[PDB]
């Protein structure tokens, strides 16, 4: 006879009420002691609520694109809205991605976001060289910086411009994939 | 065109947690929080009401960085009309206009 | 009537797999949970209290009037269960409420 | 320019006014070192 | 799909414009500036 359980307390204390009302990003969390869902002062007007992992990654990527951080080399920036990637489109996936890239992206939690991350990397590299994207392979290891490897006509095109190294950074989330490629001679 | 005007003109702040609904509403016309000159208060002449309402308006203004020295001017129409329950806001809105 | 609502609301939350309504506040702001439910006639037993029982000098709780209001059922829901600061738009639409 | 409604919180006093309408001023202030271009009508007009 | 191509371009342009703006920001304050402005571009891309 307890389907209905009246709340004794709001999820906030009287002291936090106004703070909760005034922060649109305030969320409850499990209180370790009570086990109940409450607002904790640490999650009210907290930077972590607003500045997420994708924001931190993307800001770092374009911080490593400022003239003082790195200059004297081809810089390519690509963004892909992940909704643009049809992972069922076997034609587009087989044409533009290597079996290693397809295996890596398929194994990730969001396949679509990972493919968008890889497509954005390939297109950012192509823009950095300045000359199908299967020629440009992105080798991705978990919590490690991705590596660029030029195989077919992309390798020849890089040799023409005297490109020694190509490095790429990738951020991707539920909305967009951003890739910054720096090609150095 | 209307959707673009809605995105940039009317609804630019709806997805922006750094813009309060109150601030966005005024910023649509190029007004700031300092341009809210008058607050028509519910102002019912009850102990609880008039304090809570003042505290609420005051907290809204503080949170949105209303300039020190720029209080909203309170209007309390019910001194004259009394409290007509459901019509209360409508008389206040007419006053406001 | 308020007891029918309180039961229906908890049961609707159970049918949504939400057994603690405060779980909503892991996902949304307290401003973002609304109640738009209504009634055609509201707390008609409370109306009887104030129009008939009071006239016959029968014992009637001093705050009977508040329990009559069509929006009081939603207030109790918020006060007992939900604790939102979201919209509250109580329609009255007779048979189409 | 704006109209909003707001309930309050857990309680036992139907007549008691509350502070829920304070939510109309809600604004996240963790990161406010720089002005948002979104608040600048010239920026918005350029985008349009 | 045509509009999504335009939004992708809009984000590329805003990131390029943001990099140029960030070059004129002193190096210690550049992190906070890019965090605020990057989160804002994300909001505007989602809205679009």
């Amino acid at each position: 006879n307890k389907l209905f359980v009246s709340k004794e307390h709001a999820p906030y204390t009287d002291e936090l009420e106004e703070d909760v009302y005034l922060d649109p990003l305030a969320r409850v969390s499990k209180d370790k002691k009570s086990g109940s869902l409450t607002f904790n002062s640490k999650n009210i007007q907290s930077k972590d609520s607003y500045i997420n992992a994708n924001t931190i990654e993307t800001a770092k990527m374009i911080e490593n694109m400022t003239k003082e951080k790195v200059s004297n080399g081809g810089v390519g920036v690509d963004v892909e809205l992940i909704t643009s990637i049809n992972v069922e489109n076997d034609t587009f996936i087989e044409r533009n991605f290597t079996p290693q890239e397809i295996e890596y992206c398929s194994a990730q939690p969001s396949v679509q976001s990972s493919f968008a991350g890889t497509w954005s990397a390939k297109e950012a590299v192509f823009k950095s060289l300045g000359v199908a994207l299967k020629d440009i392979e992105i080798v991705r290891v978990n919590k490690n910086a991705p590596a660029v490897e030029l195989h077919g006509n992309a390798k020849k095109a890089a040799e023409e411009a005297g490109v020694t190294d190509v490095k790429v950074s990738i951020s991707h989330d539920d909305l967009q994939a951003v890739a910054v490629a720096v090609s150095t001679k | 065109l209307r959707a673009a005007q809605q995105q940039w003109g009317n609804d630019f702040y709806k997805r922006d947690p750094r813009i309060a609904p109150l601030r966005g509403a005024l910023a649509t016309y190029g007004l700031t929080i300092d341009d809210l000159g008058v607050a028509s208060f519910h102002g019912t002449s009850t102990k609880a009401n008039d304090k809570n309402e003042s505290a609420t308006i005051n907290e809204m203004m503080k949170h949105l960085g209303r300039s020190e020295g720029n209080p909203v001017i309170g209007v309390f129409q019910k001194f004259l009309t009394g409290h007509p329950k459901g019509a209360a806001g409508a008389w206040m809105m007419n006053g406001a206009l | 009537i308020t007891l029918f609502v309180l039961v229906s609301v908890v049961e609707a939350f159970i049918a949504s797999g939400i057994t603690d309504p405060y779980e909503m506040y892991k996902y949304v702001h307290v401003s973002e949970v609304g109640n738009c439910s209504g009634s055609g006639m509201g707390g008609v037993s409370a109306l009887r209290g104030m129009f008939k029982d009071r006239f016959k000098d029968e014992p009637v709780q001093n705050d009977i009037l508040q329990e009559s209001f069509i929006n009081t059922m939603s207030a109790w829901v918020n006060m007992l269960l939900i604790s939102s600061s979201g919209p509250i738009k109580t329609p009255v639409g007779a048979c189409a409420t | 320019a704006m109209a909003a409604t707001a309930t309050d919180k857990i309680g036992r006093s139907v007549p008691a006014p509350g502070k829920g309408i304070l939510t109309t001023a809600r604004e996240h202030h963790s990161s406010v070192k720089y002005a948002s271009p979104n608040l600048n009508m010239k920026y918005r007009k350029r985008q349009l | 799909v045509t509009r999504e191509a335009q939004i992708k371009d809009w984000v590329e342009n805003e990131l390029e414009a943001l990099k140029l703006e960030a070059e004129e920001i002193p190096s210690e304050d550049q992190n906070e500036f890019l965090l605020e402005r990057t989160r804002e571009i994300h909001n505007e891309a989602e809205s679009q």
